[PDB]
């Protein structure tokens, strides 16, 4: 239950799944990944009820998770992923993917209507070790662990939380950033001939719910926030 | 992937404009930001900033001043510009950079040498207004304005007090929100004295830029924003060099 422990945590996640940067912001490895290195395993313990996450190091997606003697792969999991993930376990398959639009449909709620912080993934892991209606615990886990490594801003949201010692939900700030992770990248890689200027206006919201129309990379909301960028070009 | 079109802001949020419209030899001025056709600049793949069909050339009626011109009647060297994260917009061949003598509307824009001043800081992007954010630093302490906005150390974040709020202008200058007149200044850095707030004189010492390394660098001296040690609640902040200290790390939570 510390910021440093948590800081170091996502740090080891940012510098373990990153190949040479572009505008100073690192980028995930491209198809140059063997199925024998496309999967990263992360552990997560609490009251000693721990899980294991199997993320894709090319795009940072959770392809399944272990529970002692049971693993649970998302519906969008390719075949070759079961034959070399948590094989020594009793495999299983879920009825949805790692998408939010999916896990949102499941839970019946969503990121904005979901509290985050220490007192959140604490029980998030419990539901997992146990079982069902864990859809939500995927919101307050993928977001607390994965969506915080790509943006320094969501880490400082999950960090300023442990700080102030309260709980909180994902505002329009983290959501816009989150769902614009594919565009941003594409727009920052496709934007090399226009030297620091995208082709459209990506809208991200500030903490005061003020819509922001980012046009270039010369904005703090880009160079300082983005920590890991998806690999797409032009 | 070939050609994109945005805007170019600068000194005190004033936009880079083309005297009315004209063509060939029309000087560039500092005009209030609007969605005008003579306000939009097309950043291209060969590095030529073009506007109303013409490229942005460096003239020399003796001196050197930005201006538009036929991209075919102008010599390459005079049509290729280079924009960097530091906020500079240079012309590699001449080695001269885009600068704004005075922060006044309709004021002619001139090209000079790299002083790394705030009078030479720009920001290409459609969003031109000042980005009001919250700068967080060492030990999750926020940046506030000690005493009457004339000194600033760190203090706990209240999460709603304008004393710790800051405005980021397109000229790469950190200014106060309830007084966008004075802004982050340096000092005689040669010997850790202290950073505070004076009126925005536009020197190469009031210009900061948030780099991807996680810190705030000041182009002029390539130093970064640091603390005297840890004392943050009644002490001071200094300018020190690349020591990879976790204390030199800051994040603008917007």
């Amino acid at each position: 239950s510390t910021d440093a422990s948590y800081n170091a945590d996502i740090k080891e996640e940012r510098d373990a799944a990153e190949g040479p940067m572009a505008h100073g912001i690192p980028a995930l490895n491209a198809g140059a990944l063997d199925e024998a290195r496309a999967y990263a395993t992360v552990d997560s313990a609490n009251t000693d009820e721990e899980v294991s996450v199997a993320v894709d190091v090319t795009n940072l997606a959770v392809v399944a998770y272990r529970a002692g003697s049971n693993s649970y792969f998302h519906a969008a999991a390719p075949g070759s992923s079961l034959s070399h993930l948590f094989s020594r376990s009793s495999q299983h398959t879920l009825g949805f993917d790692n998408t939010y639009g999916d896990m949102a449909q499941a839970a019946g709620s969503n990121r904005k209507a979901i509290p985050l912080g220490a007192a959140a993934l604490e029980s998030g892991i419990a539901s997992l070790n146990s079982k069902n209606p864990l859809a939500r615990t995927l919101m307050v886990i993928i977001q607390m662990l994965v969506e915080a490594a790509r943006f320094r801003y969501i880490q400082n949201n999950v960090d300023v939380s442990i700080e102030t010692q309260s709980a909180f939900a994902a505002d329009a700030a983290m959501i816009s950033l989150e769902n614009n992770w594919a565009n941003l990248s594409a727009l920052v890689q496709g934007s090399s001939g226009g030297q620091g200027t995208f082709a459209s206006s990506a809208t991200l919201q500030n903490a005061e719910d003020e819509p922001i129309i980012v046009d270039a990379v010369y904005h703090p909301t880009v160079a300082a926030v983005l920590a890991l960028m998806l690999r797409k070009a032009c | 992937c070939a050609a994109a079109t945005v805007r170019i802001a600068g000194r005190d949020g004033f936009c880079a404009d083309v005297n009315g419209e004209g063509q060939n030899g029309a000087a560039i001025i500092l005009k209030k930001c609007a969605e005008n056709d003579n306000q939009l600049w097309t950043l291209k793949r060969e590095a030529t900033i073009r506007s109303n069909g013409g490229c942005l050339t460096t003239a020399a009626a003796e001196q050197a001043k930005a201006g538009i011109y036929d991209c075919t009647q102008a010599t390459a060297e005079l049509s290729a510009w280079e924009i960097a994260d530091n906020g500079t917009i240079i012309n590699p061949a001449s080695s001269l950079v885009l600068s704004s003598g005075a922060a006044n509307s309709l004021l002619d824009l001139g090209v000079q040498t790299n002083s790394y001043a705030s009078a030479q800081g720009w920001r290409t992007g459609n969003e031109t207004s000042a980005s009001v954010t919250q700068i967080s630093g060492s030990a999750q302490l926020c940046m506030q304005a000690g005493n009457g906005p004339a000194n600033l150390w760190m203090s706990e974040c209240r999460a709603g007090k304008a004393e710790q709020q800051w405005a980021l202008l397109t000229d790469k200058s950190i200014r106060s929100e309830t007084n966008s007149d004075n802004c982050l200044t340096s000092a005689a850095d040669a010997g850790p004295k202290t950073i505070l707030l004076a009126l925005c004189s536009g020197p190469a010492s009031q210009r900061w830029v948030f780099d991807d390394d996680g810190s705030i660098l000041s182009l002029y001296d390539d130093k970064q924003m640091d603390s005297e040690g840890a004392a943050a609640a009644a002490k001071q902040i200094i300018l020190w060099w690349n020591a990879a200290e976790p204390n030199q790390i800051w994040l603008a939570l917007f």
